[PDB]
């Protein structure tokens, strides 16, 4: 009756420190549709993150893209935090270039 | 353009 | 090439939190061009692609009225479905609908679709003949008997053969700079040792459109399907998509592996390797 989200965290363009980019968290394959997604910069929630309009794949599972403008550096850590009814606790996926 | 056909379940 | 138009409706009940949410999105191929959300401050069919914006007030007003009506219809269908499955009014449920048409290079109807799910499971589907139905269970059989009585399939067929294809053609012409452009993948292979005698080879495809792509690893010319890690194709946010395929290989045998890339934007399939 329920399906846990697949989570990918990645950038729109190949990461280059000091160059502006987009941080993406793509959540997919989940059901039902209610889901909570935060983008984290060094553990802290990034404000005003946008997301795509709810849609679904041919197997009826939902997908959403959350995204925000960011400028990657050497020290700064980025992550995606996802909560869903199938998850007992928020799942955090660290961004890996 | 969306469909306009009566489909009550 | 070939093209498709698809609408996706999601209707979600939420007892105690108002009437069911209704969201509709429209796509040509992998390009979203309209949206409707009943939870928006002022719900209306709204543009999501540049080439749809030229449509006049009558288009947006008509589509808005229709999406409001469809929202009402699927709220009612949520209540009905509650009755069909002997379920209580305490729980939240979802009806999903996907419908639309596929046309070939000459714009002729290749095939039509109208299918729905309840709580993520198949409910009812218009068969390829666009004249009969496949119901997934006895509830959906009730709906099927209703739709056979009212000859709904005939009306859907009329839509899918007529307006659906005509308007898809119109959209394809208006957005031909993008909808009729394939962007080939930018490809490369990365190499990361995991140990002294194993290394990951990762074959990357970036910036391609449409989303349909095939990435495969071969070892000595033999497909490594069972041993290949394949991530879901993912949107970059600039209309294009990304994907990779990874294989764990014995150190010193990297050159025995080849990555094969198939995409509409490529004249011929690509073969690439790790280049140290």
């Amino acid at each position: 009756i329920q399906r846990t989200p697949k989570i990918q965290v990645y950038s729109r363009h190949p990461a280059e420190n000091g160059k502006s980019n987009f941080l993406n968290c793509y959540v997919s394959g989940f059901h039902p549709s209610d889901i909570e997604v935060d983008l984290l910069k060094n553990g802290e929630r990034i404000e005003k993150v946008e997301h795509s309009d709810l849609s679904f794949s041919k197997d009826w599972s939902f997908y959403l893209l959350y995204y925000t403008e960011f400028t990657p550096t050497e020290k700064d850590e980025y992550a995606c935090r996802v909560n869903h009814v199938t998850l007992s606790q928020p799942k955090i996926v660290k961004w890996d270039r | 353009l969306t469909v306009q056909v009566a489909r009550v379940y | 090439g070939s093209h498709s138009m698809r609408y996706f409706y999601t209707a979600m009940s939420r007892p105690g939190r108002g009437e069911p949410r209704f969201i509709a999105v429209g796509y040509v191929d992998d390009t979203q061009f309209v949206r409707f959300d009943s939870d928006a401050a002022s719900p209306r069919m709204a543009p999501r692609a540049p080439w749809i914006e030229q449509e006049g007030p009558e288009y947006w007003d008509g589509e808005t009225r229709n999406m409001k009506a469809s929202a009402q219809t699927y709220r009612e269908n949520l209540r009905i479905a509650l009755r069909y499955y002997n379920q209580s009014e305490a729980g939240s449920h979802i009806i999903q609908v996907m419908y639309g048409c596929d046309v070939g290079p000459d714009g002729r109807l290749l095939r039509g679709h109208d299918q729905s799910a309840y709580d993520g499971k198949d409910y009812i589907a218009l068969n390829e003949d666009l004249s009969s139905w496949t119901a997934a269970d006895t509830a959906a059989q009730i709906t099927q008997r209703k739709w056979e009585a009212a000859r709904v399939a005939e009306q859907l067929r009329a839509y899918l053969e007529g307006l659906c294809v005509e308007w898809l053609r119109r959209y394809l012409e208006n957005g031909k700079e993008t909808l009729q452009r394939a962007d080939p993948p930018k490809t490369h292979v990365t190499h990361h040792p995991i140990s002294d005698h194993e290394a990951t080879l990762r074959c990357w495809a970036l910036g391609f459109y449409p989303a349909e792509i095939t990435l495969t690893w071969q070892r000595d010319g033999e497909d490594q399907t069972q041993d290949t890690e394949l991530v879901e194709t993912r949107p970059a946010g600039d209309r294009t998509f990304q994907k990779w395929a990874a294989v764990v290989v014995p150190s010193g045998e990297e050159q025995r592996y080849t990555c094969h890339v198939q995409h509409e934007g490529l004249p011929k399939p690509l073969t690439l390797r790790w280049e140290p």
